[PDB]
């Protein structure tokens, strides 16, 4: 409720300050397609997936099954960084390296 | 005369050659050192 | 009650951003064998006033944009996202406290990217579309490691609260169990605020079509975002004191680390040239994301191999 409240008056601000700046001064009279762009974009998007995966880790620590959870947190940065191998050596972070 | 002229014995020796200092510790000793805070901090 | 909160924290915001103009310049200045602004107010201080008051006057630039709605949004979406940033940070109690503060910092500003997205398509200049594009794929690239640097050192932690984090902190700063993370968090932030030497929207190899008064709008959201960032790497490497009967001493604490942590993002734009876009890129993906995931890995496992696993509540 406070922070219903907070986003609220920050947004009202925001509003306001633009609608400021755009009607304040009235007062006075006076491309080709990149494939490397969108590849690094998709590479950002299934790391963030990937991302998503390990964003329970200090809960996952917790847990009495730890051989369990240790290995299958390792799995899955390991299987990040296989990612981000197969990216490299298949020319995939090219002139956006 | 009134001439400008450089001094009797002439002027000091200027220096022009490059001057890095080479300051710093080694690069084992960098890595120990921050090994060391490392260590520090998990213990 | 809770409004007057709410202003007290984020008209000082404004403040502090109107005043971080000034400090720009001062220390850039005298670190380039110069003064800076020292003219206008008594040391200078009238500076920010006067160029916000020439900025709010000058004439509007009449851009023909391609949408009127996108181009009104994206100052509107960066001013409040740079002023949500600042509700979850403890200092050494938060105006937000809220359980998933660090979660929600991360969320919020991995939205700030549309700001650019829709700044760069509302202009009609084709170039401006394409310098947003490398902007956005800069950010969302540099996201990547703050994520994941962020998730390491939460594993000391225990928890993605903010405030938990002044706890964890107590013994020993937690710059010493994660400087690498730390500096590669820090390099990180810089590149996030396109800050140098990661500022290629300032280099000849987004917002261009804004008038004076929404180009300042967007400038001062940027700085709101640099010394929330500052703030928020001090929050989570730098952590003060805290005595519970005199919060002062950790503000005092906190404020001081953050204006050196800010004053040093002052420091190495003076001191560096830009990296070009593809420099930038390997530093990202090819340096500091492999580094990042094998820190992970090691912030993982060693809570677990020194019987260190942080509380959860
Ligand atoms: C490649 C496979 C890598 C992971 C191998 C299993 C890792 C592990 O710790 O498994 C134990 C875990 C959990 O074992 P556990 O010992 O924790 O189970 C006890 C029961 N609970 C969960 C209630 C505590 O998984 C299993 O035993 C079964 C699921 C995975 C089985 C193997 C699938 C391989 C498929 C490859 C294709
Ligand atoms: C949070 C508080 C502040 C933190 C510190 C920040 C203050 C200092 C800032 C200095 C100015 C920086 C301005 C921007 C600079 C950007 C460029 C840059 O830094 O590039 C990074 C450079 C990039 O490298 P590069 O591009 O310069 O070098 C060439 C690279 N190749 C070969 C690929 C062409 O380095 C890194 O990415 C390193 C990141 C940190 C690594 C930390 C390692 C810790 C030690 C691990 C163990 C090592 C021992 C061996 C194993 C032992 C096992 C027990
Ligand atoms: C183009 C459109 C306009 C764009 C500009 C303006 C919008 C962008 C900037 C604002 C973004 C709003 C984000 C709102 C949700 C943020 C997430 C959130 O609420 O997290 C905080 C907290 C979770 O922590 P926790 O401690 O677990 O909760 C309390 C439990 N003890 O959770 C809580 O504390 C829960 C509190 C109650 C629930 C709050 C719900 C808020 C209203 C819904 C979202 C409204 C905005 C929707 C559109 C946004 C833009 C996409
Ligand atoms: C009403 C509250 C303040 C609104 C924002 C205006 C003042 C802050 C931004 C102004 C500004 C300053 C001082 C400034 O120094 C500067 O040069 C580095 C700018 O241009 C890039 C600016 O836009």
């Amino acid at each position: 409720m406070n922070l219903m409240i907070t986003l609220l008056t920050n947004f009202t601000l925001a509003t306001l300050l633009v609608t400021i700046a755009f009607w304040l001064p009235q007062l006075n009279v006076y491309l080709p397609f990149s494939m490397k762009f969108f590849l690094v974009a998709i590479t950002f998007l299934l790391f963030d997936l990937e991302i998503a995966l390990l964003l329970p880790l200090p809960w996952a620590s917790q847990t009495t099954n730890l051989n369990t959870m240790l290995t299958m947190a390792l799995l899955l940065i390991f299987l990040l960084a296989v990612s981000l191998a197969y990216e490299w050596t298949q020319k995939g972070l090219e002139w956006t390296e | 005369v009134k001439q400008d002229m450089p001094p009797v014995g002439g002027y000091g020796p200027i220096d022009y050659k490059r001057n890095l200092p080479r300051r710093g510790l080694s690069g084992y000793s960098m890595f120990a050192v921050g090994i060391g805070a490392l260590l520090f901090g998990y213990w | 009650m809770f409004m007057i909160n709410v202003l007290t924290l984020i008209i000082p915001i404004l403040l502090a951003v109107a005043f971080l103009t000034l400090v720009e310049r001062k220390v850039l200045g005298y670190m380039q064998f110069r003064k800076g602004p020292n003219v206008v107010g008594p040391y200078g201080l009238l500076q920010p006033i006067a160029d916000a008051i020439k900025l709010f006057i000058k004439e509007p630039l009449r851009p023909a944009t391609s949408s009127i709605s996108m181009f009104i949004l994206a100052p509107i979406l960066a001013l409040t996202l740079a002023l949500t940033m600042w509700i979850p940070l403890p200092m050494p109690y938060p105006l937000i406290n809220m359980n998933l503060g660090v979660l929600f910092m991360l969320a919020m500003s991995s939205l700030a990217v549309y700001s650019i997205l829709w700044s760069g398509w509302a202009s009609n200049s084709k170039y401006a579309l394409i310098g947003a594009l490398r902007a956005v794929a800069q950010t969302i690239s540099y996201e990547v490691t703050l994520a994941i640097i962020l998730l390491s050192v939460l594993l000391m932690n225990g928890s993605f609260t903010l405030s938990t984090l002044i706890i964890t902190q107590e013994q020993v700063w937690l710059i010493f169990p994660a400087w690498p993370l730390a500096m590669m968090w820090f390099i990180s932030t810089l590149a996030e605020t396109n800050r140098a030497p990661f500022d290629l929207t300032e280099g000849e190899s987004f917002n261009v079509e804004y008038a004076a008064g929404p180009f300042a709008l967007f400038f001062m959201a940027e700085y709101a975002n640099i010394i929330m960032m500052n703030i928020f790497t001090t929050t989570l490497f730098l952590g003060a004191f805290h005595n519970p009967y005199m919060p002062e001493l950790y503000t005092i604490n906190f404020t001081i680390k953050s204006l050196l942590l800010s004053i040093t993002f002052l420091w190495i734009r003076a001191s560096y040239p830009r990296f070009r876009y593809d420099q930038l890129m390997h530093l990202l993906w090819k340096n500091f994301l492999p580094l990042t995931l094998a820190l992970c890995m090691w912030h993982v496992s060693l809570p677990i191999l020194l019987s260190s696993i942080p509380p959860q509540t």
